RNA sequence: GCGGAGACGACGGCGGGGGCCCCGGGCAGAGUUCUCUUUUCUUCUUAACGGUCUAUCACCCUGGAAACAGUUUGUCUGGAGAUAGGGUUUAAUGGCCGGAAGAGCCCGACACUUCUGUCGGGUCCGGUGCGCUCUCGACGUCCCUUGAAAAUCCGCGGGAGGGAAUAAUUCUCACGCCAGGUCGUACUCAUAACCGCAGCAGGUCCCCAAGGUGAACAGCCUCUGGUUGAUAGAACAAUGUAGAUAAGGGAAGUCGGCAAAAUAGAUCCGUAACUUCGGGAAAAGGAUUGGCUCUAAGGGUUGGUAACAACCAACUUAGAACUGGUACGGACAGGGGGAAUCUGACUGUCUAAUUAAAACAUAGCAUU
RNA sequence: UGAAGCCAGAGGAAACUCUGGUGGAGGCUCGCAGCGGUUCUGACGUGCAAAUCGAUCGUCAAAUCUGAGCAUGGGGGCGAA
């Protein structure tokens, strides 16, 4: 979790408050990234993440 | 009434047909038309991320068994 | 159109088993285009679907018996089918009466009718299974009593 | 002593001669049993007609909302208007006569 | 969950640094206000009956620190 | 069980992204010899021996 | 250095608490309604975590007990200090408050294509117990049987070092600040997700466990919650498999009463030989059992020989009249009994898949 | 069903005896589950089953039933044999 907070702050410029981390059952792991209240998920999806 | 196997569904959960109800007031012999029943009776980035949400769950994104072919033939 | 799907959604959303969820008939295509439970809600807000109320089982007959025996009905030898002990223990009898015994002396002593050695003689009486009840104990006591006074007169 | 009020409202089927309160005076005070005993009301239950397809009762016992109801349920039931009439309760003691919902076949 | 007897009290709570939040629930089948101020650790709940002291301390309390009038449905 | 270790866990991955039919371009290839996925397996008939 | 916690068997009755079950009133809703039924049913709930007040043992002070007393269902305690009076303390799944009514649940009126709802009204007061389940406490019983360890946490004995003058502190107090990585988490757990070659009538470890009858997690019927899945339609010959009845006789049947029938619950009368005196024994043989209407006994609290009245509560037991009858443990459930012989002391154990026994083991005894 | 221990009453110089209670012992007993596997011209016999099904039966507070971990390995082990 310590890495994937500093790899999404490092590269996308990303404040997370927490992190949960699951194994999915094909052998990746999957992490929920929960934002700081003053960035928007939307926003940020929408800009850097090109998930619309 | 079936009361041994299961209970009575209470007629405030039916919605009573307006022929039947006419139908049974003029068997005791009101004027329906003079009290009128038919008045009584009844009868941007959120969006393409809503768009998006409908079509995940409608369509598959990818076909590992079909996805090499490509032509209809 | 199958609505296995709702049917099971309805039961969670209810709060009651699938033997209880009524589907209306008549909106079968309605229902079926419902694969969420906000929908399902939904349509329960409409009256679509609703919970049907559970059958009955009426204590009626049991209380009336439970009076009937009150009152001694059903009490005979043919309806009694465990021993006597099984039906009412000896031993709860008699951690009873020397409870209730045992209450009577302790008030009596506490007010004073009877002091400390009479006290003493008669737990000892007591648990030794002379008085069969408090009526028993009482008139005891009072025998005693008159004997007393009378020995008391005498001297 | 203490008094308890009641009103039951069939003005809407009184209004369209459905409901003949006349009838369901007759029927209250011929029904409402006191002390387990009906036609034992005297003093302690007072049935009148306020106007307007009502009925108003004065109680001075613990006679209960829930018994009427069930008295004017059981009218509904002798005048077949059980499937059609329902009493619903809408305020501190106001049981108020209404037509269940009707759809348009 | 910690509950203020007194109103003064409840003030320099309200002053403290840490306090978050800060509802007013009316109750009035009881006649009572409880004034709550959420802060860093603990809840605190200031239960009065009623009388002017709810609606003056509403103005006695700080006014930076937002204060809210809960209502009839908690909604989602 | 619900309870599983971690290398455990890493084959039945490695078993559910096997359980797959062949994709069928494969069977369009030049030469091609493969018609069926022969090693497929399911719940039911062959355990994976863990 | 010393000590405490972790940290400990089985079984029996008794008491406290939670939950469930049961009864009454009230609000709202529902069902029944030929007739009766102020009716029958449904919701009426309150978490972790805190504050406060309480909760048996145990211990302390005074005092000195035989005419021995206190006291348990169960006989223990007391001049090694009882009863009594006065106190200190461990123990919450107890009361009130915060959480918290804003939740959840029930009902209602409008609105409502969806989007969405919007606004009201409630969520209250008691009682009962040889009930069921879990938990806690004080007891008691048994052993030629005496029923884990460690991590970890705390207390004490000791007294080493140590002082502060624009602050010292070797304070287990309050508030304030920061942080908590890895891996598992779906689903089945079985008349279809496991093993038996199978979607096999087999086998495979646990937790929760409602109402009625009844002694009863027996059998039978019902609620919640689940199923309605096991190739189907028609006909009703023989012979089968399973379930039954049969006049008169009553073992004449058969190697052999095999199989079936008969007995059976409870209350009461009564019960032989033999015996290791514990048993035999439910020996044997008899009387009875429904319904209804009553009567009597068995408790608690309050009130001034009160040795009396009122109120409250629930289940047992005995007695009597009346009444239907071919039946009354009316289904269910549920010993046939006896006189002897041989044999092994008994309880127990084994030939999984043909032998459960006079075999084996056993305690007792004897020898090396 | 009712062993020790205990209480009361009646005797007995006492030791003891009798009567009525209390108490809850036992590799005791009827019997539900569980465990086992007695009997039946039983069912089944290319079965539902390479040992199953029905009724009946034994035992049921312990020499009872049972999970997991661990130990014993073929000239062996284990064996209420």
């Amino acid at each position: 979790k310590a890495q994937i907070k500093q790899a999404l702050k490092k590269l996308y410029d990303i404040d997370t408050v927490k992190i949960n981390t699951l194994i999915r059952p094909d052998g990746t792991k999957k992490a929920f990234a929960r934002l700081t209240p003053d960035v928007d998920a939307l926003d940020i999806a929408a800009t850097k993440l090109g998930l619309v | 009434k079936s009361l041994k196997n299961r209970a009575i569904i209470p007629r405030k959960a039916v919605k009573k047909p307006l022929s039947q109800l006419e139908d049974h007031l003029d068997q005791l012999g009101v004027d329906t038309e003079a009290i009128g029943l038919r008045a009584r009776a009844q009868t941007s980035a959120k969006e393409r991320l809503a768009r998006s949400r409908s079509r995940a769950r409608s369509v598959a994104a990818t076909n590992r068994l079909q996805d090499g072919v490509q032509g209809t033939t | 159109v199958n609505l296995r799907t709702q049917k099971r959604l309805a039961a969670s959303v209810l709060g009651c088993g699938e033997g209880k969820v009524w589907l209306d008939p008549n909106e079968v295509s309605e229902i079926s285009n419902a694969n969420s439970r906000q929908s399902i809600r939904k349509l329960v807000a409409d009256g679509l679907i609703i919970k049907k109320p559970v059958t009955m089982h009426s204590r009626s007959r049991a209380r009336e018996l439970n009076l009937a025996r009150r009152i001694g009905r059903h009490r005979g030898f043919g309806k009694r089918k465990g021993t006597a002990d099984a039906r009412m223990p000896q031993q709860v009898l008699w951690m009873r009466r020397q409870r209730v015994l045992r209450r009577l002396l302790v008030k009596y002593r506490a007010s004073g009718k009877i002091d400390k050695h009479l006290y003493h003689e008669l737990y000892h009486l007591a648990k030794g299974n002379t008085f069969k009840h408090k009526r028993a104990l009482v008139e005891h006591i009072h025998r005693a009593k008159a004997e007393k006074a009378r020995e008391r007169q005498i001297k | 002593k203490v008094t308890k009020k009641f009103i039951i409202n069939a003005s809407q089927p009184a209004s369209d001669k459905i409901f003949d309160v006349s009838a369901f005076e007759k029927f209250l005070n011929e029904r409402i049993k006191v002390d387990g005993r009906v036609g034992n009301l005297g003093d302690v239950i007072k049935i009148s007609q306020i106007g307007d397809g009502k009925v108003e009762i004065i109680a001075h016992n613990d006679l209960s909302g829930r018994y009427l109801k069930y008295l004017t349920k059981k009218f509904l039931k002798k005048m077949q208007l059980r499937d059609w009439l329902r009493v619903v309760a809408t305020s501190k003691g106001v049981y108020e006569l209404k037509f269940y919902n009707i759809v348009n076949d | 969950p910690q509950e203020v007897s007194d109103i003064k009290k409840f003030i320099e709570i309200c002053r403290r640094k840490d306090a978050s939040s800060a509802r007013i629930k009316k109750n009035p089948k009881t006649q009572q206000i409880k004034f709550k101020v959420r802060c860093q650790r603990f809840l605190y709940t200031l239960v009065l009956k009623d009388s002017d002291k709810a609606e003056k301390l509403k103005q006695s309390l700080p006014p930076n620190l937002q204060i809210k009038d809960v209502p009839k449905r908690n909604k989602r | 069980p619900s309870h599983k270790t971690f290398r455990i866990k890493q084959k039945l991955a490695k078993a559910q992204k096997q359980n797959r039919p062949i994709p069928q371009w494969i069977r369009l290839r030049t030469g091609n010899t493969i018609r069926y996925n022969a090693k497929r397996r399911h719940w039911r008939k062959t355990r994976l021996g863990l």
